């Protein structure tokens, strides 16, 4: 009976599980993630 | 010149259901779960078998159960049920499992597939770059717990396009896909996508669709009916291409001389000078407006700015995200990693230079390819030879890339994911083959 | 810019157009990008005269270089 999840907390609940092993870890570089993958922005105006 | 009309609605499909109950019981079943289109199909054969929209509805029909024509070409019949016919995808991940069941039981039923178990075959899938890990954990459930499929695999879809026009598994190249919802560039070495340093942009094709909708219901807020969804896709996918030089090109595109063969003016269905004005150029075109007619008021006047809406995958800032474009995301793989500096190239990025796929279902706009390649000879050094590979069809190429990973034994063999693997190893595991997803650590 | 292999002249023609919306408004004058090659190289003749290299050499107050 799973829920009807949208597409907006499921990101923002995978980065409470990446600050939350970052921070389990750390007291650890990520390689490939959802948010590494994000193309950065532009420096040229 | 006489101005004719454009009517944009699309044709119904009469034939919906096609399916052999001859079966080869352990070849395996290559699926590509698209945004856009659904594929289905069988290991020996070249082509996929099944071509679907990936949509599905629950018609709710009186005196006859309330249960009828749920999954795929079969919303085609009539406009009424393609109206509420539910896309179950979102942005990143579809949304609900039962539809996706409902999915995967009339796809398996239209390859005439007997009962053995679950399912007798292994199955063969398409994963997006980066995939959320609680979506691999319940696609390892709807394949295992659910269809008690014996082996699983799955990858980024451009990777295994990359594997179809590269059969040999060891080449060096950089592939740039523009899914319906998502565009990526992933640099590939040695076969294996470094997807350390690919990049992501949030476009494809779906949200300039949305765009040009936006566009257009802002340029006439006052338009007498509805414009329809799927009618906007029909006039992107045709009078939409790539200028060769943006910025060079805008400064033309309202000009008189210019509009004459720019200009193409769509027709909406129903039942102080204008030279020196450049408003009644943009909005109006190069005719005088007939304010009294009943098809200006329906003319949906569009092509005075068809070049916006596909050149915003190279400026990203034009819609909202602030990224840098796909030019710049090759200028910084091509010219910043793998031992390369600004003016000197390592051999991976000549090889790289040299083999440039481009693919997705948003690459069969017009004009693509040579806009690529003058960015790409406009910023790498002269002399380097530039190769950019396109296909007859872009869209349906990852499907030949898994067909031809099935076709290969050894290559099939490293990246199978078994039952037995996932019940040692619980449901979070991922086999870093080359040709698919990495680890999200060390 | 623009400069010369075999004299060492440098000339600044101007900022490039792609770094042209930095400010909405600067002193500065926005020429294209150059639509050929950047190294040409081709074939002249100096036509002289010996009283050009005499007065070339002979000044009371030099810097004609400048």
């Amino acid at each position: 009976t799973r829920r009807h999840k949208s597409a907006r907390q499921l990101i923002s609940d995978e980065n409470k599980r990446i600050n939350a092993l970052l921070t389990k870890a750390n007291k650890l570089v990520p390689k490939a993630t959802y948010f590494s993958v994000e193309a950065p922005p532009s420096i040229r105006p | 010149k006489a101005v004719v009309i454009d009517d944009p609605p699309l044709r119904q499909t009469p034939e919906p259901f096609d399916e052999q109950s001859a079966y080869n019981p352990q070849s395996p079943i290559a699926i590509d779960f698209g945004s856009s289109k659904l594929r289905a199909g069988f290991v020996n054969h070249a082509t996929p078998t099944h071509i679907f929209p990936n949509a599905l509805t629950k018609f709710r029909d009186r005196k006859l159960n309330k249960n009828f024509t749920f999954v795929g070409n079969d919303t085609l019949l009539d406009q009424a049920v393609r109206s509420q016919s539910r896309s179950p995808f979102d942005g990143p991940f579809v949304t609900n499992w039962n539809l996706t069941e409902e999915i995967l039981d009339y796809t398996f039923h239209h390859l005439g597939v007997v009962p053995d178990n679950g399912i007798p075959n292994p199955i063969l899938l398409t994963e997006r770059l980066a995939t959320v890990q609680s979506q691999r954990t319940n696609w390892y459930q709807i394949l295992f717990e659910t269809y008690n499929v014996p082996g699983v695999t799955f990858g980024i879809d451009s990777l295994f396009s990359f594997y179809n026009y590269n059969p040999s598994g060891n080449k060096t190249g950089l592939v740039i896909s523009c899914g319906h919802e998502d565009t990526n560039v992933i640099p590939v070495v040695d076969g294996a996508g470094i997807l350390t340093d690919a990049k992501r942009i949030n476009w494809g094709g779906h949200q300039a669709v949305d765009y040009l909708n936006d566009l257009m219901a802002l340029k006439y807020p006052y338009f007498p009916t509805k414009m329809s969804y799927l009618q906007y896709e029909t006039m992107y996918k045709d009078y939409c291409y790539v200028s060769r030089n943006y910025d060079e090109d805008i400064e033309k595109i309202l000009t008189l001389e210019n509009l004459d063969t720019n200009d193409v003016v769509v027709e909406a269905p129903f039942t102080y000078d204008w030279r020196n004005s450049i408003l009644h150029l943009f909005l109006r075109g190069p005719r005088p407006h007939d304010s009294e007619n009943i098809h200006e008021q329906h003319q949906m006047h569009l092509n005075v700015e068809r070049i916006r809406v596909p050149e915003v995958i190279f400026q990203p800032t034009m819609g909202g995200q602030d990224q840098a474009g796909i030019c710049e995301l090759s200028e910084t793989i091509l010219l910043k990693k793998f031992g390369s500096q600004p003016g000197k190239l390592s051999q991976t990025s000549i090889d790289m230079v040299n083999n440039v796929l481009i693919t997705g279902g948003n690459a069969k706009v017009p004009g693509l390819k040579e806009r690529i390649v003058k960015e790409f000879t406009g910023f790498l050094p002269t002399g380097t030879n530039i190769t950019v590979n396109m296909s007859s069809d872009p869209s349906l190429d990852a499907w030949k890339g898994m067909a031809a990973l099935a076709r290969n034994e050894e290559q099939y063999r490293k990246t199978v994911i078994s039952k037995k693997e996932y019940e040692e190893y619980g449901p979070e595991y991922i086999k870093e083959h080359k040709l698919g997803n990495t680890k999200y650590f060390e | 810019i623009y400069i010369e292999a075999n004299t060492g002249a440098v000339k600044r023609v101007g900022r490039s157009d792609a770094y042209a919306t930095e400010f909405d408004l600067e002193t500065e004058e926005y020429v294209p990008l150059p639509k050929g090659e950047v190294h040409k190289k081709k074939e002249i003749v100096q036509d002289v005269t010996l009283h050009d290299l005499d007065v070339a050499n002979a000044r009371p107050q030099g810097g004609q270089d400048v």
